[PDB]
């Protein structure tokens, strides 16, 4: 009892120094805190040299004395896998968080492996069709591969990984993780419920037909919890690719808050830091935990990540870093979504590596091409027509201007999960309805329409159908006055019997502050403590 | 020079005694005649090993907890940030000049607290929950800690009831719910912290029509700003008696910037009681942009790591940490809520900056102010095509939410006509009523200063615009029309929109008769 348990030497916010006796913990064990408030999990960081380990808070440490037991688990975080985590809700230090019990487990798997090896990877690029138009037009997903969604702080990266859940997460047929890193609390709150409304997740005697788990490390937490719970999430998806077998779904919003976190966990491990700001570790700190998410002989793991970039700096080495990671990188904009052009893909940022045309077929790889060829030459000329307008163009480039402005708004579509807040009932549009619409603006089947045609709409049976209305509703707009249900008699009472249907209500005219209220006699005099702990005012001198 | 050489030196090796024997009998009288030059042993209480930039390294307090307050002997609050394995690093909750090296520090024995409760709500208190209006001490109080985690997934609940804010392009375009923060981002002098007054005004006016469950408590959160700004702040909301509803915490710009950081959380621990008990919060941080420079400065004076614009690694868990206390609680934990309007000043309009787009990843939307528009007299200058409420929509008026989506829509087609042809090369007869009915709407907006709308007159004066009954106005006189148009209606149709939330069909053409006999100026 008293080697192997370590006592808290010194505190510095999420880093704690623990010194042990004898017998240090290894590197990434978990060492738990005795007498706090909270369970308090440290993960041992590093070896400091004085019989002292540097370790990391998985919660806060507000509360911690220096003399603090710490007992050494042995081993490193481990979280419940298996299929008995499905429809639950865990933390980073894998506790249940939706109040729904215990969760029976598998097994206890630690957080912390390798990558598979180099023999165990596979090769096999097959089409994730998502039914977003510039999604799987312009950099298509790859269903055992990497996909970044790229993104500057309302740009649409939530909305977007929400509508690949919706499109994607249901006719996969397997198994769904969603790890949330640090990002807000109502999202997850949210993401919770609606998944109890569409089945996803099963609650009560029925938790085994759940799809979906959830892993949630969110932005309130401590920089300790939101470096780790991204591990922890990843350790729930490797358990149903490589024991179970079977093919996973992690969807991983926003992976700059693993990046984030451990940024703001080394200032105060003592290390030199690196560019912009960032921990010197940052490219093997984020290579150790992507290269985990991959699809192996065994099983698969779709991974779909939000990636934000800071202060809309694509060049900002957290996001510049996973660019490399990643076999699909979708990039959203903000000067696209300032014009009203939702998903705010970037189409000449985006990019697949599945836009290969012995992969996915010539004639989609040339409409793909031939539409980053016209947006190319479009943004080229951009300079000129701010300045000196339209006018000045050839009338070759006019068709480019004119064409151009056409599949920029093509590309944008309604989502079933943003109806709920701009009206417009959502499209999925297939990849053969993609592919014909656009090579139909490309060759010219289309001039005729106007550019809002395009706008909003699912495939190209759709610009016609709402072409046709914007002609039909520039003729008739009016012609409404009367011989409708606003006779002053037929359908409508009296104004004054309308006030007496009001149900009036009873105000209690009090505020009901100090109902149960108890009030901390607070003294007129700064109340400490001295020497022997005794609850002493505050002595008179300085 | 390892341990397992040092830990020898443990047990004793010298086997010949003739110095420690002869020493031990002459310590005693040497420490004897040196006892006035001793200070007296410090290992429960402190003793200031330095002081300076705001920070003191304290000798002792052997058992102080992390984050904890301590006390000088001059009266002065500190805070226990790192708990080092020789001294104690605190931050000084004030002015530092007046703590020496060699000054007691005693131990509170509780983690920063401020008091909560009733009888906080009136009062002007400083960044540590201490009353400055001079009206005495805070009774009918509790102490409650500033740094509560915020509640997590399954304590929360959608956002589902209005926040009127009485501002009248807030509440129509960028609605409020209940447990929702939402961003007031824009330029210095462009109406950031009249929008967050007006919705305090507002609350004053809601709470004596409520039956008392449905009451807001505003709490202001003023970091940074100047004194005579606070003071006359809390004369407008001591005249037009917000003040029984609103606590007032004020960390001005010569307070110490640990009081300013601290400001914001002892706030926050105020308006989550009324979240806590189920009674409704409204929590304003005005200029949350100068609580990140408060803390960018204790940063580095404590030699931290700058990043980007030299602002921490922690400076979005400063503020994430503190939004995500802007909560809707679930039905188990009693229903309440705290709404946050966080401030965010910005430099030149750039939105890209780094304080600005953390909050906009914390928050659920923003309210933005543009200069532009302020300068024309458009105020409050709601820049409409980028101010967002999602969290709120589907959460507002459904009085409103019938008429504000043809009033958002043809503001989006103003905007998109506007793009196209500001100058005169060509004029259509169906844009130029896209340009007469969006300066129509433009001018119905745009409303004065400390006097928010109730929400029922507020969605007849935009029945009144996006139908027709005003394109007689030109655009100068639809100011005046609006209350032609309020005060002439018989106030009863108020009445009815008010009871049941929603324009009925009877109450429909009811008020399409009585905005057929209403006078207009514009004539
Ligand atoms: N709706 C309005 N109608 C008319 N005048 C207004 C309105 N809102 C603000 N003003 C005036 O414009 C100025 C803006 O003040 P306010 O304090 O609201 O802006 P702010 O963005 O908080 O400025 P600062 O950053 O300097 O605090 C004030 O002088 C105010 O009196
Ligand atoms: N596909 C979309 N359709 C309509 N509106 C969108 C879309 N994507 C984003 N938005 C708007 O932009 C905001 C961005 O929110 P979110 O997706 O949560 O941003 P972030 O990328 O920062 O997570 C949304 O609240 C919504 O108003
Ligand atoms: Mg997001
Ligand atoms: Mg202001």
């Amino acid at each position: 009892p008293a080697i192997d348990a370590g006592y808290v030497s010194q505190v510095i916010g999420p880093v704690v120094d623990v010194r042990f006796d004898g017998e240090l913990p290894s590197i990434l064990s978990s060492l738990e805190v005795e007498g706090h408030s909270v369970r308090l999990v440290l993960e041992v960081a590093q070896h400091m040299g004085d019989n002292t380990v540097r370790c990391i808070a998985m919660d806060s440490t507000d509360g911690l004395v220096r003399g603090q037991k710490v007992v050494d688990t042995g081993s490193p975080i481990k979280v419940p896998v298996g299929r008995g985590t499905l429809g639950r809700i865990m933390n980073v230090i894998g506790e249940p968080v939706d109040e729904q019990g215990p969760i029976d487990a598998a097994d206890i798997w630690s957080i912390h492996r390798e990558a598979p090896e180099f023999t165990e990877q596979s090769t096999e690029q097959e089409i994730l069709v998502t039914g977003i138009k510039v999604v799987d037009l312009l950099a298509p997903y790859q269903r055992g591969g990497k996909i970044g969604l790229f993104g500057g702080a309302g740009v649409g990266k939530t909305v977007l990984i929400m509508e690949l859940i919706n499109n994607v997460a249901k006719a996969h047929g397997g198994f769904s993780v969603f790890a949330g890193v640090g990002e807000r609390t109502r999202e997850g709150n949210d993401l919770y419920r609606e998944m109890i409304e569409s089945g996803v997740i099963k609650l009560g005697a029925e938790r085994g037909n759940s799809k979906c788990t959830l892993v949630y490390g969110q932005m309130n937490e401590p920089p300790g919890a939101r470096a780790r719970v991204a591990l922890t999430g990843l350790t729930v998806a490797e358990y149903f690719r490589d024991i179970e077998g079977q093919d996973v779904l992690l969807f991983v919003d926003n992976i700059f808050r693993f990046t984030q976190a451990n940024s703001e966990v080394s200032a105060l491990l003592g290390r030199i830091p690196s560019a912009v700001g960032y921990q010197p570790t940052l490219a093997t700190d984020l290579g150790g935990l992507q290269e985990r998410i991959t699809t192996t002989t065994k099983g698969s793991i779709t991974s779909v990540q939000a990636v934000y970039v800071p202060a809309d700096d694509l060049t900002d080495p957290a996001p510049a870093t996973t660019f490399a990671h990643l076999d699909a990188t979708t990039v959203l904009s903000r000067s696209i979504a300032e014009l009203g052009i939702y998903p705010a893909v970037d189409p000449l940022d985006s990019t697949s590596r599945m836009l290969n045309p012995n992969v996915i077929g010539a004639e989609h790889y040339n409409v793909a091409r031939g539409v980053q060829k016209v947006l190319q030459d479009y943004k080229n000329l951009q300079d000129i027509i701010a300045i000196l307008g339209m006018d000045e163009l050839s009338e070759e480039d006019k068709l480019t201007v004119a064409r151009a402005r056409k599949i920029q708004r093509f590309l944008s579509q309604p989502f079933q999960v943003a109806e709920v807040f701009t009206g417009t009932p959502g499209k999925y549009v297939d990849l053969a309805d993609t592919i014909s619409g656009f090579q139909g603006v490309l060759t010219g089947k289309y001039d005729d329409l106007p550019e809002m045609a395009f706008y909003m709409v699912g495939d190209i049976k759709e610009v016609k159908e709402k072409a046709d209305k914007m002609a039909k509703d520039i003729a008739s707009r009016k012609e409404a006055d009367n011989k409708k249900v606003s006779e002053e008699l037929k359908d409508i009472p009296s104004l004054d019997k309308l006030v007496s249907e009001i149900k009036e209500v009873v105000i209690e005219e009090d505020d009901g502050l100090e109902e149960d209220f108890k009030a901390e006699a607070l003294s007129s005099e700064t109340v400490v403590l001295n020497e022997e702990g005794k609850s002493v005012p505050l002595p008179k001198k300085n | 020079a390892d341990a397992k050489a040092l830990d020898e030196l443990r047990k004793p090796k010298f086997s010949s005694k003739y110095l420690i024997q002869h020493v031990s009998q002459k310590l005693i009288p040497a420490v004897k005649e040196w006892e006035k030059s001793y200070q007296p042993p410090v290992i429960h209480l402190g003793r200031v090993l330095s002081v300076g930039d705001g920070i003191a390294r304290v000798y002792g307090l052997k058992s102080v907890q992390a984050g904890e307050l301590v006390c000088f002997d001059s009266g002065v609050k500190g805070m226990a940030l790192n708990l080092q394995a020789d001294h104690v690093g605190v931050v000084v909750f004030g002015n530092d000049s007046v703590i020496h090296q060699g000054d007691l520090v005693y131990r509170t024995g509780q983690i920063v607290n401020v008091p909560i409760g009733p009888g906080t709500l009136g009062r002007v208190t400083d960044g540590l929950g201490q009353p400055i209006d001079g009206k005495g001490p805070l009774t009918n109080v509790r102490s409650s800690l500033v740094e509560v985690k915020a509640p997590g997934i399954i304590a929360r609940q959608s956002v589902r009831e209005p926040l009127f804010t009485g501002v009248k392009a807030v509440d129509a375009l960028v609605p409020i719910g209940r447990g929702q923060r939402e961003l007031i981002i824009g330029d210095r002098q462009t109406g950031k912290t009249a929008v967050a007054i007006d919705a305090i005004i507002h609350q004053k006016n809601c709470n004596e029509q409520v039956p008392k469950a449905q009451r807001v408590y505003c709490v202001y959160v003023a970091v940074g700003q100047k004194r005579s700004t606070v003071a006359q702040l809390v004369k407008l909301f001591t005249q037009t008696g917000a003040m029984r509803y609103t606590i007032m915490v004020s960390a001005t710009a010569s307070d110490a910037a640990p009081l300013q950081f601290l400001a914001p959380y002892s706030g926050c621990a105020m308006a989550e009681y009324f979240r806590d008990t189920g009674k409704h919060g409204l929590i304003i941080y005005d200029d949350l942009s100068k609580q990140s420079v408060a803390y960018r400065q204790m940063s580095l004076l404590l030699r931290r790591p700058p990043g980007r614009e030299a602002f921490p690694g922690d400076v979005f868990y400063l503020h994430s940490r503190l939004l995500e206390r802007a909560a809707k609680l679930s039905k188990e934990l009693g229903g309440g809520s705290l709404t946050a309007f966080p401030v965010i000043e910005t430099q030149a309009g750039d939105v890209s900056a780094y304080i600005a787009t953390n909050v906009i990843s914390i928050t659920d939307g923003q309210i933005f102010l543009e200069t532009e528009l302020f300068y024309k007299g458009i105020r409050p200058a709601l820049n409409v095509g980028l101010s967002v409420s999602r969290v709120g929509s589907a959460a507002q008026f459904p009085g409103m939410k019938q008429v504000a989506g043809t009033l958002k829509l043809e503001l989006a087609q103003y905007r998109e006509v506007a793009a196209f042809a500001q100058f005169g090369s060509d004029l259509d007869a169906a844009t130029q009523y896209v340009l007469e009915r969006g300066a129509r709407l433009t001018e119905m907006l745009k409303q004065k200063q400390f006097a928010p709308i109730p929400i029922e007159r507020q969605t007849v004066a935009v029945y009144a615009a996006t139908k027709g009954f005003l394109d007689k106005v030109r655009v100068q006189d639809i100011v005046a029309a609006e209350e032609a148009v309020i005060s002439q209606v018989n106030p009863a149709v108020f009445k009815i929109l008010k009871a049941n939330g929603k324009i009925t069909p009877a109450l429909d053409a009811h008020l399409k008769a009585e905005l057929r006999k209403v006078k207009l100026p514009g004539a």
